[PDB]
Order: C-alpha cells, then sequence, then structure tokens
C-alpha cells in the first residue's frame, strides 16, 4: 500500500522533473505586501495576487547575489524539484519567474509562522506534541526518498505551521536529486551530520540524523549540540557523545540514540529496514500513519489567525527594494530557470 | 543548567544556512 502510493507519486514526479515548468507568471502581477523572512538564501515577501486576491509567499532571489555565493546549481535544483513534488507537507509552488535581476518562485502562504518561534517561546514541546511533528517529517523524507531526492536543510525555521495545525516545508535551497553519494558541505552548523563535518561522501541518511537533532530540540527546547561558534559545535558532533534531560522517555532516548548515530551502518533509516525501523520503533506505537498523512489526527495547538494576509506570526523584517534592472543579468546561467 | 546555558548563548535566534 504504502510501495503502491510511492510508485504512483514516482510516475507523477518524473513527468514534471522530466519536463519542468517556466515562467508562470509576472511579478507586476503581485501586490507586494510585507518580508516574512530570509532563508538559506534571498527573502520571502507576503504578496497578493491581484487576479484572484489570493496571498502567496514569494521568494525572491538575486541573480548576481547568487552567482557570488556560488548557488547557480543549487539554484536551479530548488526550482525544478520544487515544481516537481507534490506531498501534504511540502509547501506548494505556485509559479515561478524570472526577470533582468530576480528570480522569483511564489509558494503557499503558511500564516501560522515557522515552528521556531513557537517552539522558542514556548521553551519545549511535550512528547506527544513533539511525536506529531516528528511523524510528518518522518512521512515527508520518505516521499522525497523515494524520488531520490536529499533536502539537507532540516530545522525549526524552514517548518511552517498551517491553519490545521500541520507542518508544511520550505526552502529547498539545497534539496538535490541524486543516486548515490554527494560532497558538497551544506546546512545549518547544528544539524550537520558527522561525515558533513569531516568531509565525506554523503547520503540521505545525513536527514535521518537531522531528523535526530529535530525531535531532541522539539523535546528538550535546545540542540543537542551547541555553542556560541560553528566550530565548537562541529567538536561536540564528532565527539560522539549525546546527553539527554533527565525528562525524557526511555523510548525517546533509544529512537535518539539510534538517529544520532556516527556509524552509518547503525543509523536509523540507513539499514535494510529503511523507515520501517523509525515508523515501527516504540517512540511511535501510537502514532496512525495514514491518519496523520489525511490530517485527521487532532493537532496539538492551531495558530492564531487574525484575518487574510496577516503576518503576526512571523517576525518584523528591514523592507528592502525589488530593483529591476533594464540590462538582463546572468542570462545564461539561470536558463533552465 | 543546560537552557540556561542555551538562552545566554549568541545561538538562539534564526539560524543561517552554511557553505564554502
Ligand atoms: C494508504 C496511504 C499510505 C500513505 C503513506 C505515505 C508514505 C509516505
Amino acid at each position: 500500500s504504502v510501495k503502491e502510493f510511492l510508485a504512483k507519486a514516482k510516475e507523477d514526479f518524473l513527468k514534471k522533473w522530466e519536463n519542468p515548468a517556466q515562467n508562470t507568471a509576472h511579478l507586476d502581477q503581485f501586490e507586494r505586501i510585507k518580508t516574512l523572512g530570509t532563508g538559506s538564501f534571498g527573502r520571502v515577501m507576503l504578496v497578493k495576487h491581484m487576479e484572484t486576491g489570493n496571498h502567496y509567499a514569494m521568494k525572491i532571489l538575486d541573480k548576481q547575489k547568487v552567482v557570488k555565493l556560488k548557488q547557480i546549481e543549487h539554484t536551479l535544483n530548488e526550482k525544478r524539484i520544487l515544481q516537481a513534488v507534490n506531498f501534504p507537507f511540502l509547501v506548494k509552488l505556485e509559479f515561478s519567474f524570472k526577470d533582468n535581476s530576480n528570480l522569483y518562485m511564489v509558494m503557499e502562504y503558511v500564516p501560522g509562522g515557522e515552528m521556531f518561534s513557537h517552539l522558542r517561546r514556548i521553551g519545549r514541546f511535550s512528547e506527544p506534541h513533539a511525536r506529531f511533528y516528528a511523524a510528518q517529517i518522518v512521512l515527508t523524507f520518505e516521499y522525497l526518498h523515494s524520488l531520490d531526492l536529499i533536502y539537507r536543510d532540516l530545522k525549526p525555521e524552514n517548518l511552517l505551521i498551517d491553519q490545521q495545525g500541520y507542518i508544511q516545508v520550505t526552502d529547498f535551497g539545497f534539496a538535490k536529486r541524486v543516486k548515490g553519494r554527494t560532497w558538497t558541505l551544506c546546512g545549518t552548523p547544528e544539524y550537520l551530520a558527522p561525515e558533513i563535518i569531516l568531509s565525506k561522501g554523503y547520503n540521505k541518511a545525513v536527514d535521518w540524523w537531522a531528523l535526530g537533532v529535530l525531535i531532541y530540540e522539539m523535546a528538550a527546547g535546545y540542540p543537542p549540540f551547541f555553542a556560541d561558534q560553528p566550530i565548537q559545535i562541529y567538536e561536540k558532533i564528532v565527539s560522539g557523545k549525546v546527553r539527554f534531560p533527565s525528562h525524557f522517555s526511555s523510548d525517546l532516548k533509544d529512537l535518539l540514540r539510534n538517529l544520532l548515530q556516527v556509524d552509518l551502518t547503525k543509523r536509523f533509516g540507513n539499514l535494510k529496514n529503511g523507515v520501517n525501523d523509525i515508523k515501527n520503533h516504540k517512540w511511535f506505537a501510537t502514532t496512525d500513519w495514514i491518519a496523520i498523512y489525511q490530517r485527521k489526527v487532532e493537532a496539538p495547538f492551531i495558530p492564531k489567525f487574525k484575518g487574510p494576509g496577516d503576518t503576526s506570526n512571523f517576525d518584523d523584517y528591514e523592507e528592502e527594494e525589488i530593483r529591476v534592472s533594464i540590462n538582463e543579468k546572468c542570462g545564461k546561467e539561470f536558463s533552465e530557470f | 543548567t543546560t537552557y540556561a546555558d542555551f538562552i545566554a548563548s549568541g545561538r538562539t535566534g534564526r539560524r543561517n544556512a552554511i557553505h564554502d
């Protein structure tokens, strides 16, 4: 039943992957309202589409800045993948286009804010609350990895909460379709698996390590490896030692020991039984995976909604101009966008 | 406490991605 779902999901994906949509709107069709964030690179702006009155979250990248940061291939990855995927816990790409200066990805607006905000304010989530979110990530990675995709930037900053209280994963700036191994140093310090830090070839197991970090951070209120500077975080990550709060359940600690496992032949997600080692673990015994997928499970909380276009679940950011040069920049580099 | 150490740290806000 899972296999049959994923077979169909793959044929759907490959059709779009081999024939990507391009140039499906224009900037002048949107009214810019307010900046919602910054992601891996660029910024995200709340916009309103005039013809429908729908609100969207439009990611904007400056082509010249992308080139300087050596993110050309990663950016083409992001858009090609986003336009091809389809899953309940992935933010949907509605439109993409480019102009002389910038690249634009118009996504669904998810008004509940980043998990990050909610987590820092509350301090920590309960184990049942953490498990509800974690389950959604397990299913999302099951989907993505089946398509030979690695996500590579799991963190609370990238997990938006919808009006049903379910997660949508945003920002695919380091996502890559790769069979076998890859080598790019990318991600966020706290979430990096040891094999990335140590410049080894790595695979989708890095995402399962990152899940460990996330579940820990959600249930503890702080990450398993933290310091004032990245180098000190890396020394902690490669040490082989983790400490759990005394309030963590024995089932939670066992899951985490198997996710935050430096040894790849023992890391959950990466053994012969795949994602089933995680889905069948005792910590998830109360989890009804299909009801999670169907959004039939009652969420831990529902974000406050003040109206269409409300951004009060998001921090305020300095507003910057969307400048469009009269000369085309970087045309060849971004021709497929 | 570990929580106090975290809250006093410089990495309790939104964290940026790295690259080389
Ligand atoms: C019968 C529907 C199963 C859904 C499982 C989703 C796997 C990623």
